[PDB]
């Protein structure tokens, strides 16, 4: 049924409206809180312009998907947080909401072009209470440190994408697809989202980082991940490939791995030669990731990974909570090592458990799910324009 | 020869990795860690990063086929620039402590080369690249260093010669390279990356600038001299152009015209009409030198080396209103440039070196010489 | 290792060196593990005079590589327009497919070589035949944006 | 003739020069973070919103960037001469906000004519509509007193309406049944949803920017941010509703998802709780998504309006929709500030820009400043040099 979206969203926003109703009411993190915004609408969506017919779907169901985890995000989080009383937005608030929405979108990037925007609104709202559940009992039950969520965001965004990607595998696209494929100026737009994410990590791990040193050391550490795993991808993406020629895909994205996996550490005291290593190792393992894991998991274990989400969220997040319990053995923070070590697979299993769920809920025929011919391609809910 | 590119597989993979694993080293034994303001200080810093990945890095993807390779190689140069400056300026400025603004004034080390690095690109692989980062970011820290030690400045504050150095070394770099196109789209996203240098340029002007009152008159100073020089540039551009239209290329590089001019004056303007006046004489300037220059490689980075000139001539017009320093400030200039041509030429001459395996000259300007596509023969 | 130092000396040109080599017994169809011959080598590097002389000492035309390339596929990807022309002079097939669907005129589409395309086309190269994945001449010049070699391969038709 | 448009930007620089140095001289860090945000939305929000024009694509933000630097300086003049009754002034980071507020007004009107007009038009429309644009910001905020914190009425219904006028005067009946080159293109749309996000992310700051520091400022950010967050929902939704086959369309996704912003201007820094604000932005983007469906083909083909970029559906109806907000607002206590003088500054927003649009497009239609034929209209070719090769 051609109305089944509009009605869904139209009944979402209602109810996120009165929820505001019945749970709600009224400076110096607002500039990070703007730069986790700009990486929220324009790092990921446009970093998933990518595939060469599915631009419009990356970019605008990014800014949808956010749009309503940002307000799904907030009842949730301020719920958990208040045990069920009223609560006040402050800018934490608002950018843990965009974190959840972060987090979607990292779940986003495994199934994209091949789900529809019916079935991302209500992964959105689903993902989002899987989400932030493990996120309280990783805060508040473990009290394990995970500043930069290395665990709680992308390992669990990873994860769970995964395992929805799963449910909904299609026989038909196991070997490849016409669609599934960049193009030169699709590569170059997904360049803006790399360049932003890129900029604005350091504020993404020390937006909620405690002021003072550990705010300063979140933010010196995540930065010199990110430089030191920008010439780690670079040279593992030109050793992987014939006669050293550098991939796109590689330079888009393992760029990124040194950002995830120093946030469980980051504002940890590990120095900034120690964040260096972290992203060293990150950049290396987000290379050999995109090069030999994906194409196993897309042809024998049945997990298509459209973004490879897999390769810069889940193994370098899954690293980052290795090295965050590496670090307390060295005596760099004052958690105890088990709950970090509880903290990561609660992560990664709540996020498996909750994906599977929720992806068998996506498997229903009632969401208006791309034929296998019609895959990657804005024109099954857009209206595309006759040139490029 | 042969026009395909040789294999890289192996230089630049070691080449990349030794450098990261030295420059680890050299943080693990000398480089040490250490309020109200962290934020605010931050800000200043991701300012120039801003302008340093996603302005300079788009500005110059306007090639009709090296727009990746501009954008990616301007990110990886980044990266290794501002690790290797840290390091440096620790060396010849005392343990290095990393600060917030240890962090600002390594990025405008980096800037330094990014700016360069527009003369060359097109026309060198990244590990050609590389050497140019590590030669350039010495020769601005060895300048830097050899001012402080003669005209008793500081080493961080004579980071204000970065334009006209960075002008210079990228033109000598150019001029030793051996010698050789637009797009709409790839046009488009060179005019944001312009768009980011422009808006956020007054960050430029002033991160070396303790007090608050030089900061803000600086950063009005850039932002007024700025708004005139894009009105000139696209006004007068169509006078400088053969076919009577404005050129997207011009614009790009003429809209910071004014910033330029005043880059390193500004805190010493005190009203913001003399800075609107020295926007509009460089906008001059640039229409001039485009209509002009290409008569007597790269037009809009030869304007750019006039413009520094401009900016530093104007700073001592101004430096004796606010003649012995006159002679000392010309010293300090003419240091400066002959130590950019003389780095420039050493750099020039080591790219030139076969080992770099550098793309042959009917192949510059392709991201196919150094970016995997579908559907091609590979090898042989 | 006189089969190796004659391969050597054809990558390089050292016409003299493999003269004498193949005098004191060398075998001409000596090939590296590449399988990249003396012919091959000399392609590669454009050594026109190796190339006749080596077309003299009856070195095999169409020997081809582990990839299948010919001597005259080397030559196209390389863009070496003068040893194109020697080849095609004595002979080289021009419509030679390698193992993954490749003729030298794709290659030379391919790497924007024009005046390969020139001749290749001039010397009766069908610019239909597509590789395994489909791609022909025109195919794979579009996708590079090579407009030159695009406009002279639909202008031949 | 050939040197119009060099010689009357060379004329208003020195005029703006001088004007600069016989009134102008020199809280600045707390707000200079907003200012840039702002700064942002001008020059890249704006010019790049304006991009998805096929073949447009480079007079679109060349020309957003010229219409903005000089407006920033002309409005610093004007609103400043303003402010101190004629005397030298001093300047800090609020003049500099407030410029570029003036400038965004422009931008939007230029929204409205975009394609069918020369640069120097858009250099004449600039001096003029920031005159007409603060003498009735003063009037809304100095005589009337009204709260207007977010421009919903002062920037947003001005610029539309300021627009539509000049539109209509400058009508061309050649292009009533459209034109080929007003279209579309995939990656023209990509860059045109870069400007969109940009105006999206950063709107918070553009309502709070002026906010009293304290309460009013962190409620115009909240309101703001859930505000533009509803609305996308709703014009996602009506998109699908009224598109053939329940398409998406681009037009909508890049403008209607911007309304709530609009909408809440007035509002923003009133106490309607974020529940309000949700509900308002939701209202918006289904205004807009109707605007552009319905409203915006009755304007074209009926009113000889015709409205390049549908700046009536995003800044005109929904900064009405806003204005009318701001007065419910006020009778349910929310604000203080009468009911009268809320409707006096909607009222006098409107008609002041119905008025000097009227007289801008009457200097603007005079055949002296090199305008596009009909045939050559939306086309860069006619001022830019144009690569051969997309
Ligand atoms: C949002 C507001 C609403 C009110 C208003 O502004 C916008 O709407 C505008 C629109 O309605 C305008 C009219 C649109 C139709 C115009 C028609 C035009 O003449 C026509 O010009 C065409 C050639 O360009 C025809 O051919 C033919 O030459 C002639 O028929 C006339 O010269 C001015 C005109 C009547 C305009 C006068 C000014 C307006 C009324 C404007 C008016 C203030
Ligand atoms: C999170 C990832 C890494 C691991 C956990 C996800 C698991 C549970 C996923 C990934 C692989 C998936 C399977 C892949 C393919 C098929 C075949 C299909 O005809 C029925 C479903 C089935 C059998 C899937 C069920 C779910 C599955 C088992
Ligand atoms: C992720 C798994 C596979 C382990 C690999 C990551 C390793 C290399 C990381 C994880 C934690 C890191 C350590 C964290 C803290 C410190 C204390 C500091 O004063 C010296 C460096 C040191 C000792 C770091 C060195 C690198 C380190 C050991």
């Amino acid at each position: 049924m051609r109305f089944t979206f509009p009605l869904m969203a139209i009944v979402l926003e209602i109810a996120m409206i009165v929820l505001f109703g019945l749970f709600v009411e009224y400076f110096e993190l607002y500039p990070l809180f703007q730069d986790v915004h700009v990486m929220i609408f324009v790092g990921f969506g446009f970093l998933m312009t990518f595939l060469k017919k599915y631009g419009f779907s990356s970019v605008g169901i990014n800014l949808l998907v956010a749009a309503l985890g940002l307000q799904w995000g907030t009842i949730v989080q301020g719920i958990l947080q208040s045990q069920g009383q009223k609560f006040n937005i402050g800018i934490k608030n608002m950018i843990n909401a965009d974190f959840s929405a972060a987090t979607v979108l990292i779940s986003f990037g495994a199934v994209l072009g091949k789900t529809s925007p019916t079935q991302m609104l209500i992964m959105t709202i689903l993902e989002i209470v899987f989400f932030a559940h493990n996120e309280y009992l990783v805060s508040e039950i473990f009290k394990a440190s995970d500043i930069g969520a290395s665990m709680t965001i992308h390992a669990f965004g990873a994860y769970f994408g995964l395992a929805v990607a799963g449910i909904l595998y299609r026989s038909g696209l196991r070997k490849g697809h016409e669609n599934e494929e960049s193009a030169y100026y699709s590569d170059l737009f997904a360049m803006i989202g790399t360049l932003f994410l890129w900029m604005f990590w350091p504020s993404f791990n020390s937006a909620i980082a405690e002021p003072g040193d550990k705010q300063c050391r979140a933010i010196v550490n995540t930065y010199f991940s990110l430089a030191a795993c920008v010439l780690t991808a670079f040279a593992f993406s030109s050793l992987v490939e014939h006669r050293g020629k550098l991939n796109m895909v590689h330079i888009q994205n393992a760029t990124l791995a040194g950002g995830v996996a120093v946030g469980t550490c980051a504002d940890m005291a590990i120095h900034p030669f120690g964040s260096m290593i972290i992203g060293s190792i990150a950049g290396m393992v987000s290379v050999l990731g995109y090069k030999f894991l994906t194409p196993l998991f897309t042809t024998k274990l049945r997990i298509h990974d459209t973004c490879g989400v897999h390769n810069l969220h889940g193994l370098p997040g899954v690293v980052g909570g290795l090295a965050g319990i590496v670090a307390v053995a060295m005596g760099a923070s004052n958690t105890s090592m088990a709950m970090q070590a509880a903290a990561l697979g609660s992560s990664i299993g709540t996020a498996v458990v909750g994906g599977l769920m929720t992806g068998l809920i996506l498997k229903l025929p009632l969401w208006g799910q791309p034929s296998d011919q019609n895959c990657y391609d804005d024109s099954v809910y857009w209206k595309v324009p006759k040139t490029r | 020869s042969s026009k395909y590119p040789r294999s890289v597989r192996r230089c630049l993979p070691l080449w990349a990795l030794t450098l990261e694993a030295a420059l680890i080293l050299l943080f693990y034994f000398f480089t040490h860690y250490d309020q109200k303001g962290l934020v605010a200080s931050y800000q200043v810093g991701q300012d120039l990063t801003v302008m340093a990945a996603l302005g300079l890095g788009f500005l110059t993807s306007n090639f009709r086929r090296h727009s990746w390779s501009s954008v990616a190689f301007n990110l990886f140069m980044l990266a290794l620039g501002v690790q290797w400056a840290i390091l440096l300026d620790g060396f010849l400025s005392q343990k290095v402590v990393i600060t917030l603004f240890s962090i600002r004034l390594a990025t405008m080390s980096a800037m330094s080369v990014l700016i360069s690095a527009g003369a060359v690109l097109g026309k060198v692989n990244l590990a050609q690249l590389v050497v140019m980062v590590l030669v350039e970011v010495t020769a601005l820290g060895t300048l830097r260093m050899v001012i402080s030690n003669i005209f008793n400045t500081d080493y961080h504050m004579n980071l204000r010669h970065f334009y006209v150095f960075a002008a210079y070394f990228g033109l000598t770099v150019a001029w030793c390279l051996p010698k050789p196109q637009r797009a709409t789209i790839p046009s488009l996203s060179a005019m944001l990356g312009a768009l980011f240098l422009w808006m956020f340029w007054p960050s430029v002007n002033s991160p070396l600038l303790r007090s608050p009152i030089q900061r803000k008159n600086a950063m009005f100073n850039t932002y007024y001299a700025l708004a005139v020089s894009v009105v000139t540039a696209i006004s007068g551009s169509s006078l400088a152009h053969p076919q009577r239209k404005i050129s997207m290329t011009y614009v790009h590089s003429a809209v910071l015209a004014g910033g330029v001019a005043v880059g390193t004056s500004c805190h010493l303007i005190p009203s913001p009409w003399l800075a609107m006046v020295l926007g509009l004489v460089a906008g001059l300037i640039s229409i001039g030198g485009a209509k002009c220059l290409p008569v007597c490689i790269s037009v809009m980075h030869s304007i750019f080396s006039l413009l520094g000139l401009l900016g530093e001539i104007t700073y001592i017009v101004l430096l004796v209103l606010h003649g012995f320093q006159v002679l000392l400030s010309i010293g300090e200039l003419s240091l400066a440039i002959v130590i950019a041509l003389t780095s420039g030429l050493l750099t020039g001459l080591l790219l030139n070196l076969k080992i770099w395996k550098a793309p042959h000259v009917a192949k510059y300007f392709d991201d196919q010489v150094f970016w995997k596509f579908p559907h091609l023969a590979v090898g042989f | 290792d006189a089969a190796t130092s004659f391969l050597r000396a054809a990558r390089s040109g050292n016409l003299d060196k493999a003269l004498d080599h193949l005098r004191n017994g060398v075998d001409i169809n000596t090939c590296n593990q590449n399988g990249l011959n003396g012919l091959h080598l000399a392609s590669k590097e454009g050594h026109v005079k190796m190339v006749v002389e080596l077309l003299h000492k009856e070195i095999i035309l169409e020997t081809t590589t582990k990839k299948g390339n010919t001597a005259l596929h080397i030559a196209a990807l390389a863009g070496q327009d003068e040893v194109v022309r020697e080849l095609v002079n004595y002979g080289a097939n021009v419509n030679a497919q390698s193992q993954k669907g490749f003729t030298p005129l794709y290659m030379a589409a391919q790497e924007n070589h024009l005046e390969v395309v020139k001749f290749l086309l001039e010397n009766g190269a069908n610019q239909n035949v597509a590789t395994e994945d489909g791609f022909t001449p025109l195919a794979v010049a579009l996708q590079q944006g090579h407009e030159n070699v695009v406009a002279h391969l639909i202008n031949y038709g």
